[PDB]
């Protein structure tokens, strides 16, 4: 049993974290100094927010990790009995640590957490503070109640551009030395989105399944409307023709890709095409409105066709 | 004295006499029916509904009190509700909870329900659940108000006071026995105005009251308290009164007056301004778009009324379906100036 | 040598005279320090009660200033906090025989002194199944108590804590004035040895909404990211400016200018979009206004996707909503700001329409004779009319104001403070009131 | 009796159709011990409780498939994680070496909480428990959950491969189907072989012969000559004709205005228009639709239907 | 380092059941000395004093004066896993985060060494000024256990009256009233029952049963309990231990009007 890559290249320290270079600044600030205080880290999937706090707690603790921090995922019991009981013990737990290190409560999945659980935790953060340290992790920032936030650091995270994922990939492909071409590692790119554990994922189960990596293969494991025949059918918008821009819609719809997909990628291919300016955003505004109207559960073949219509009549 | 000369028997009404008769006629015979009166503002539902109270059950059903009971949302949002009570009915307004009205409907029927199976004696066999302001349920909630109205109809009756039931569904106005009150007549109102300053022994003349039925627009409440008012301030009644109105109409008054006058970024921030003072205060914002949209309506051209309305009918309708209303009110005002100007200019 | 502390406890409030929100004549502090110096009368207008309740909003001093108050008089005082289970039970098994009791810190001191209070902090956590009970129990201690008890919420219009409120004496913490934290946090950075621009303290203390500890963080943060060698009014400046980011700027970067801090950006957008000057509208008015509604309608499409996405936990519609409310106009506004991206300002006028919603509800609820309208304007025309009936007497007749003061006030069952609500409620523009417009005044609060 | 959508589900795992990659790629798979975590979605009735169940039945035997497998609905209920499923997966089975298999049907229907939970747990026992999740809407999981398994996407039945099948179960069993009744099958499935052989069933069955018009009067469906006399009432006629005529067969079928709006919009693909005017019959059908699906009356919305006609 | 340890282990187990319910936590002093524990109720209406000398341990080594803050529950939690004929060996570090305790059967190859974790406590130590207090009653345990017991059923508040002729406690609840007058025992041969009030004043204090019933939990620990009390100072329950040292509760009477 061989473990994934998105373990077996994980960072172990914060040098190897590529995502937002100002906050993994702070952090190794923090671990250089290290005075941390309670940090809420909070970002979109796959970004390396648990990597980081991991990493920032080994920095600091050293040898003392498996004394001196207590992890609770969103896995473990984490109700009003265990945060007044399992935290609030550790917290008052006596470890010698040097002069400015102190014990690290990781909080992962922070927004996971109901609202008497972290009323809970509020007085626990405060007045341990000189040994005890907190460090939360989430995804939607506004699950943590206020009184949390005002005594934590809102760490911000953001996706990560196409080029850092570019050059992660490049640095396990070195070492895995896995056949590949640049139209896969675009496709790679594409079907990632900027989540970096995505990319990783996606790139090994291309490698075991089929070995080169090639767009073709890629779209092969991935199967989302390949974006070659959205801006085929975008073209055929902008031409005012809607009777072949209906051919390639039908087309999709015939492959039963749902229509919140479709939408998806009509719209992520919209955005980074090669239209006019204000063609483009009277677009995007046409498919803004009918993705709300999809997303609110009107979801059929004619309201993807009353689109295609609009997006034509746009273009006289 | 709004308060103090509503009448409280139906024998007693000043106006919709033959209607008063047929509620008699109803609460008279058995098997009381679910009851949806409806009908313009200030016209007298909750004076007919008192009174056909006061008809089914004794006088006991003024002496009333104030409950507040807590509803708990599908998560730990909790919400306190305010619930007038008598000993043989419960009037709730199951909006207050902003989307967590489809609970309170089904917990305050259930606890009505259960509250009539403690020997419940008086005169009837039943009690009475008066759910007000009921056009503006959720549909979510409106399914469930169907479903518990039914579920418990041996036990309690529903009278549900809404207006325009425009926004009722069908599954409702179904099963409830639909009383419309229409608003008063301005000679409905010019009499009960001479009768109310009579007993209290004025002299309001045939001059003044007419002047006040007009500027109330078919309202008797607001009739009423302008006769109040005007006393207040001017004991001696004259042909020629300055009959007073209330804040916020002044203020959307000279809101629309001010958009009127200059079409200038400068000035659109001022309505902003008064936008906000105007929803600080917790006026509906339909109420703010139709008192707008008529003082604008008195300064625009007659080729442009329609253009006008048609903006007012369309950002309202969005507005209903937003959440932040400054925004959709700001935009309608906007608009109405970038369109005005060019009228003008051009 | 390394410091094993925050800010926040470095720079606490050791003394009274130090709290950053409230150092005048009748403040909060003020207040709590009077009421408990003279509890003894007991067993401001508020030596009749038997407990204080200090609310407000987060990081604005509530657990100092009750902590010093009772620090300063010689009280000792026992908290609780949320982390210690406050059920029927349990509360009435711990906190029960001390309220009636001596405290042994009365006698054994390492001067000695008497007058032990007790502290419930975080009243408002006592809820969920494991502090089941809590807030009943809770007032049947206060009912019957020989011991100051000092309960600290955190917003007073809570379900649980609307019982509560009648057996407490009321105050009120407010976010402190700007200038204020501004001259405390300089001289703390001052005392640190860190060197930020005014300007720059100005946008931290008010992204962090007037929260000290928020501040205090932020300014942690701050020197953080200066010894290693973006924020909501720079990104909401960078969206309406034109000659420099004409080839730095896509559709993916502007979308993402939203993305920044995507729950604050559009209130932004929807607040500073006023005070732009369109290049493409040369001066000619008719067209500056046409921008202007245009910016408008695509704002209030943003604010349809916002509602939509807010019901169902949907966020796929991110996108969408950034294109409506932040680029969009962006290019429909892409002429010069004139002054300063100001703060959003809606959420305080919401803030503040909740609580004259709530004001009008009770007032009107106490009007329950034989009608009643929830919160309509069919209360605001009755509490208008009310207002004009009770100024009438007095501002005619010295001698009349009080006979009918207190006829309308039992007619309609109200009290004093339903007098003060509804005197400063009908306010229209900043208008004063109909009853500053003097000597009656002091025997007329005094008399009823 | 047996329905027919039981007697010939496919045991093994060649006896699937229409899926060979997947198929053999996840045979490869199981050969080597590689089975990761796997997410399998797609549209209704296409073939992946019985991918799975066929994989599970080569796994394990068929008296292990108590102790080392939880078939699990997750339509039932965050408490079933850290409950059945927590404590299925860090488990050992006391004699049986080798990891186990939790099959989550309809797994899109789990709040997200429950799949931050389930994430972990996943993340965390990955060598003595292989999860196999199960959905229509790949939309719908959490990107987070998503990223730690390979996803496979079940896509409808081509009608060529699917004929043979319902060739061979219409030979086997004895129904006298029509050249065209196999087609009005195929086309009224839409690509599920679960509601294919699920109609045909139900048809010869109730009828006891499958043609192009039984199949359309079992299943409800309207006609295309319907359809066809519909749009020619609102093409060739006068406002108030149309309305009579369309309300008249709307009332004398069971007709709503969803399918008459659906098929009518196939239609106005189907025939040939200026390619201008077909740019309005579909912005304005699909306003139409948006309409009714806020609960709105339908003699108003059939009236603004033939409006959006009347542009001819 | 600090090693202690103690062969009548019992005696142990007993302390921290008297305690595990008063206190939550607590902060041991070790000193060369011996054992010291002051710890004041949550509620800060009891006060715990616990004196264990080091001539009463078998074998007793403290080097620096420790100060080791403990969890009285986990303590207990720990010492539950000790037979009652073990030998308990206490050992802590120079400044150890660790008490290693380990439990020696007596006459077996068992040998339990458990680790509790300490906690982190910041406790200033009352000053308890040596009274001579007005009323002394040294009673025999058991029957201050029954009485506290007897009288928690009747309300929760007993008014103890130390008159001459003999002590007198009392309670009024909602089912009644109930008073039990405890006269002084004669010079009769059994030592340990004979009841024994020396008084100066009449005095009359009253306490929460509560406490008191808390108090009585270390019964075990001695056969002759004594109240110590004067006017407007707390009550003093102690209890010896197997001439080892002490264990006194003091309580705060209620609030008089
Ligand atoms: N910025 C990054 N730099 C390098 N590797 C990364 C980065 N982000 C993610 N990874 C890789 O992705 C794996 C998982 O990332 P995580 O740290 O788990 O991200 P995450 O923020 O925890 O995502 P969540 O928890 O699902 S929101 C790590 O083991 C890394 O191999
Ligand atoms: N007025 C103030 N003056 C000085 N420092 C303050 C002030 N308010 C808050 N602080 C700082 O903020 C820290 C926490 O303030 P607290 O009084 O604990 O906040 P809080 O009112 O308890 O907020 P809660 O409990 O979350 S509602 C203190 O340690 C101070 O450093
Ligand atoms: N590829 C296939 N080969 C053979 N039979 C199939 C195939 N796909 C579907 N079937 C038949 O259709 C029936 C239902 O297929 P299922 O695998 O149950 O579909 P499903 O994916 O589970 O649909 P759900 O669970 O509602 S999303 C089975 O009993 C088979 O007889
Ligand atoms: N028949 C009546 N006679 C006199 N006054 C009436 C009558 N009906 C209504 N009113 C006046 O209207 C006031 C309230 O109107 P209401 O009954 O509440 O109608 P609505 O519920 O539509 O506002 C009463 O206080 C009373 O002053
Ligand atoms: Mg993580
Ligand atoms: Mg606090
Ligand atoms: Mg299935």
């Amino acid at each position: 049993y061989e473990l994934p890559w998105v373990e077996k290249y994980r960072p172990v320290k914060l040098n190897e974290i590529v995502g937002n270079e100002d906050t993994v600044s702070r952090l190794e600030v923090f671990a250089r100094e290290g005075n941390v205080p309670n940090i809420i880290i909070a970002g979109p999937p796959g970004t390396g927010k648990t990597t980081s706090i991991l990493c920032l707690a080994r920095a600091l603790l050293g040898p003392a990790l498996k004394d001196a921090m207590l992890e609770l995922n969103a896995s473990n019991d984490r109700g009003i009995d265990v945060v007044r009981n399992k935290i609030k013990m550790f917290a008052q737990q006596k470890v010698t640590l040097p002069k400015g290190r102190h014990k690290i409560i990781i909080l992962d999945e922070a927004d996971s957490m109901t609202d008497g659980a972290q009323q809970a935790l509020r007085r626990t953060m405060e007045i341990y503070s000189k040994t005890t340290r907190f460090a939360l992790a989430c995804n939607a920032s506004d699950k943590i109640i206020e009184p949390i936030q005002s005594r934590c650091a809102v760490l911000r995270y953001t996706k990560l551009t196409d080029a850092q994922i570019l050059t992660r990939l490049m640095n396990v492909i070195e070492k895995e030395r896995v056949p590949y071409t640049d139209d896969g590692l675009e496709a790679i790119i594409f079907t990632a989105q900027g989540d970096m554990r995505q990319a990783l994922n996606n790139l090994q189960s291309t490698f075991s399944g089929f070995g080169f990596i090639n767009s073709e293969n890629v779209f092969k494991v991935c199967d989302e409307p390949h974006p070659l025949l959205v801006k085929e059918m975008i073209q055929h918008c902008v031409n005012a023709n809607i009777d072949e821009a209906y051919k390639i819609l039908a087309h999709l719809w015939h492959l039963g890709y749902s229509p919140e997909d479709i939408i998806g990628n009509i719209f992520r291919v919209c955005k980074t095409f090669q239209m006019a300016e204000y063609l483009k955003l009277e677009f995007i505004k046409e498919i803004g409105y009918t993705h709300m109207k999809i997303a609110e559960g009107v979801n059929s073949l004619l309201q993807m066709a009353g689109l295609l219509a609009r997006l034509c009549q746009k273009t006289m | 004295w709004v308060d103090k000369y509503r009448p409280c028997s139906l024998g007693r009404l000043d106006y919709h006499k033959e209607q008063a008769a047929q509620l008699r006629n109803l609460v008279q015979c058995g098997d009381f029916p679910h009851l949806l009166v409806y009908g313009p503002s200030g016209a007298g539902k909750k004076t007919r509904i008192m009174c056909i109270l006061r008809e089914l059950y004794g006088v006991g059903v003024e002496k009333l009190r104030i409950e507040h009971q807590t509803i708990t949302t599908p998560s730990k949002k909790k919400i306190e509700i305010s619930t007038i009570a008598s000993n043989y009915h419960l009037e709730v307004n199951p909006s207050d909870a902003g989307n967590s009205d489809r609970v309170v409907i089904q917990e305050m029927l259930k606890t009505v329900a259960q509250s009539q199976q403690l020997e419940t004696n008086s005169q009837r066999d039943f009690k009475v659940v008066l759910l007000t302001e009921v056009d503006k349920l959720t549909k979510d909630a409106q399914h469930a108000l169907r479903r518990t109205m039914e579920k418990y109809m041996s036990t309690c009756r529903l009278i549900l006071c809404c207006n325009s039931t425009s926004k009722v569904i069908p599954p409702i106005r179904s099963r409830c026995l639909a009383v419309r009150v229409p608003a008063p007549s301005i000679e409905d109102i010019c009499h009960v105005l001479s009768t109310v300053c009579k007993k209290e022994g004025l002299n309001l003349p045939s001059q003044l009251a007419h002047r006040l039925a007009e500027k109330s627009c078919r309202n008797l409440r607001k009739a009423l308290l302008m006769c109040e008012a005007c006393r207040v301030q001017q004991y001696p009644f004259t042909a020629d009164q300055e009959i007073p109105e209330t804040d916020w109409e002044v203020y959307l008054r000279e809101t629309a007056n001010a958009i009127v006058s200059q079409q200038t970024p400068q000035r659109l921030l001022e309505v902003r301004g008064r936008l906000y003072e105007l929803l600080t205060h917790c006026i509906p914002p339909e109420i703010i778009m139709k008192g707008l949209l008529s003082e604008l309506l008195h300064n625009c051209d007659g080729q442009l009324k329609g253009e006008v309305a048609q903006m007012a009918a369309y950002y309202e309708h969005r507005l209903q379906l937003g959440s932040k209303a400054i925004y959709h009110l700001e935009a309608f005002v906007a608009k109405f100036m970038a369109l005005y100007k060019k009228f003008m200019e051009d | 040598k390394v410091e094993n502390l925050l800010w926040v406890d470095k720079y606490k409030p050791t003394s009274l005279k130090t709290i950053i929100g409230q150092q005048g004549d009748q403040s909060c502090a003020n207040k709590l320090l009077r009421w408990l110096r003279n509890w003894q009368k007991s067993s401001d207008d508020g030596s009749s009660f038997k407990a204080a309740l200090l609310s407000g909003p987060p990081g604005v001093g509530k657990t100092t200033t009750a902590s010093l108050v009772c620090q300063e008089l010689g009280y000792s005082y026992v908290e609780l906090n949320a982390s210690d289970t406050r059920s029927k039970s349990s509360l009435k098994a711990i906190v029960a025989e001390s309220l009636n009791n001596t405290s042994i810190k009365g006698f054994y001191s390492n001067s000695v002194s008497t007058k032990h209070a007790l502290i419930m902090d975080e009243v408002d956590g006592m809820a969920g199944n494991e502090d089941r009970g809590g807030i009943q129990e809770l007032i049947g201690l206060i009912k019957h108590t020989k011991i100051p008890i000092i309960c600290m919420c955190n917003d007073r219009n809570h379900p649980k804590i609307r019982s509560l409120v009648h057996y407490c004496f009321d105050l009120r913490f407010q976010r402190p004035r700007v200038e204020q934290i501004k001259g405390a946090m300089m001289s703390i950075a001052f005392k640190e040895g860190l060197k930020i621009p005014p300007p720059a303290m100005n946008e931290i203390i008010l992204g962090a909404n007037q929260d000290i500890r928020q501040v205090l963080h932020n300014l942690s943060m701050w020197c953080a990211r200066s010894k290693a060698l973006m924020g909501p009014f720079d990104v909401a400046r960078k969206v309406f400016a034109a000659g420099e980011e004409t080839a730095h700027m896509s559709l993916v970067d502007k979308s993402d200018l939203f993305f920044h801090d995507y729950s604050i950006a559009p209130l932004f957008v929807q607040e500073n979009y006023i005070h732009v000057k369109p290049v493409a509208a040369g001066g000619d008015m008719k067209k500056h206004l046409m921008l202007l509604s245009r910016a408008a309608d695509s704002i209030c499409d943003g604010d349809l996707v916002d509602s939509q996405i807010r019901s169902k936990q949907n966020w796929s519609l991110l996108p969408a909503q950034a294109i409506y409310a932040s680029v969009l106009p962006g290019e429909l506004m892409r002429g010069y700001m004139t002054q300063f991206p100001t703060f959003p300002s809606w959420l305080g006028k919401h803030s503040s329409t909740g609580k004259h919603d709530r004001i009008v509800q009770d007032l009107a609820l106490h009007m329950s004779l034989r009608t009643y309208s929830s919160k309509r304007t069919v209360n605001m025309d009755y509490l208008s009319l009310l207002r004009d009936a009770l100024v009438q007497p007095l501002t005619s007749q010295g001698v009349d104001g009080v006979q009918d003061v207190v006829a309308l006030m039992d007619t309609y069952y109200l009290m004093k403070e339903d007098f003060e609500n509804i005197m400063e409620i009908s306010s229209w523009g900043g208008k004063p009131s109909p009853f500053s417009k003097p000597k009656v005044k002091a025997a007329f609060t005094r008399a009823y | 009796n047996l329905p027919w959508v039981e007697k010939y589900r496919p045991q093994t795992l060649n006896d699937l159709i229409s899926h060979q990659d997947i198929l053999s790629t996840i045979q490869k798979f199981i050969n080597e011990d590689r089975l990761p975590h796997l997410l399998l979605y797609g549209p209704p009735g296409t073939g992946k409780t019985s991918t799975i169940l066929a994989c599970a039945k080569q796994l394990y035997k068929d008296k292990e498939f108590g102790s080392m497998v939880l078939e699990l609905n997750a339509s039932d209920d965050i408490d079933i994680i850290r409950g059945p499923i927590l404590s299925f997966a860090s488990t050992r089975t006391i004699f049986k070496k080798g990891f186990k298999l939790v099959i989550l049907d309809e797994a899109d229907a789990m709040t997200q909480d429950a799949q931050n939970a389930l994430r972990r747990v996943i993340e965390k026992f990955t060598e003595n428990t292989r999860f196999c999740l199960i959905c229509n809407y790949l939309s719908k999981i959490i990107p987070a959950l998503q990223s730690r398994c390979t996803r496979f996407r079940f896509g409808p039945l081509t009608p060529e491969l699917m004929v043979p099948r319902l060739e061979h179960v219409v030979e086997e069993e004895k129904v006298d189907i029509s050249e065209d009744g196999m087609k009005a099958l195929v086309t009224l499935s839409s690509g599920d072989m679960r509601r294919a052989l699920n109609i045909l069933q139900s048809t010869n069955m109730a009828f006891g012969k499958v043609t192009e018009e039984t199949v359309y009067t079992c299943t409800g469906h309207p006609l295309k000559s319907d359809i066809a006399n519909i749009l020619d009432w609102m093409l060739n006629q006068d406002f108030t004709t149309a309305y009579r005529n369309i309300t008249e067969l709307k009332t004398l079928k069971g007709l709503a205005l969803h399918d008459i709006l659906t098929e009518i919009h196939l239609f106005v693909h189907r025939v040939d228009f200026p390619s201008s005017v077909r740019i309005h019959l579909l912005t304005k059908m699909a306003d139409i639709e948006y309409r009714l699906s806020v609960g709105t009356n339908e003699k108003i919305q059939l009236s603004s239907l033939i409006a959006a006609f009347q542009v001819t | 380092m600090f090693e202690a340890r103690l062969v009548q282990g019992s005696i142990l187990k007993k302390v921290l059941e008297a305690l595990k319910d008063l206190i939550n936590e607590a902060c041991w002093d070790i000193s060369s000395s011996g054992v010291n524990l002051q710890s004041m109720d949550s509620s800060h209406v009891s006060l715990v004093q616990l004196t264990l000398r080091s001539e009463g341990f078998d074998t007793y080594r403290c080097d620096r004066n420790l100060a080791m803050g403990v969890n009285l529950t986990s303590m207990s939690k720990i010492l539950k896993c000790a037979g009652n004929e073990d030998i308990i060996t206490l050992r802590a570090e120079d400044n150890a985060d660790t008490l290693a305790l380990v439990f020696e059967a007596p006459n077996q190859e068992k040998v339990s060494d458990y680790e509790m974790k300490l906690m982190d406590l910041d406790v200033e130590q009352l000053g308890i000024p040596e009274q001579e207090y007005s009323c002394v009653v040294k009673m025999p345990s058991g029957e201050f256990a029954r009485i506290c017991r007897d009288l928690s059923h009747i309300g929760d508040a007993v008014v103890i009256s130390c008159a001459k002729d003999g002590v007198k406690f009392s309670a009024s609840g909602e089912l009644g009233n109930g008073n039990i007058k405890l006269s002084q025992t004669s010079n009769v041969d059994k030592e340990e029952e004979a009841v024994t009030i020396e008084m100066n004043e009449p005095v009359q204090l009253t306490f929460a049963l509560r406490y008191l019933n808390f108090f009585t939990k270390a019964t075990p620990l001695s056969s002759t309990v004594t109240l110590s009390m004067s006017a407007d100072v707390p009550l003093v329950v102690e209890y010896k231990i197997a001439d080892m040292g002490h264990l006194k509760y003091y309580l705060a009477p209620k609030i008089e009007d």
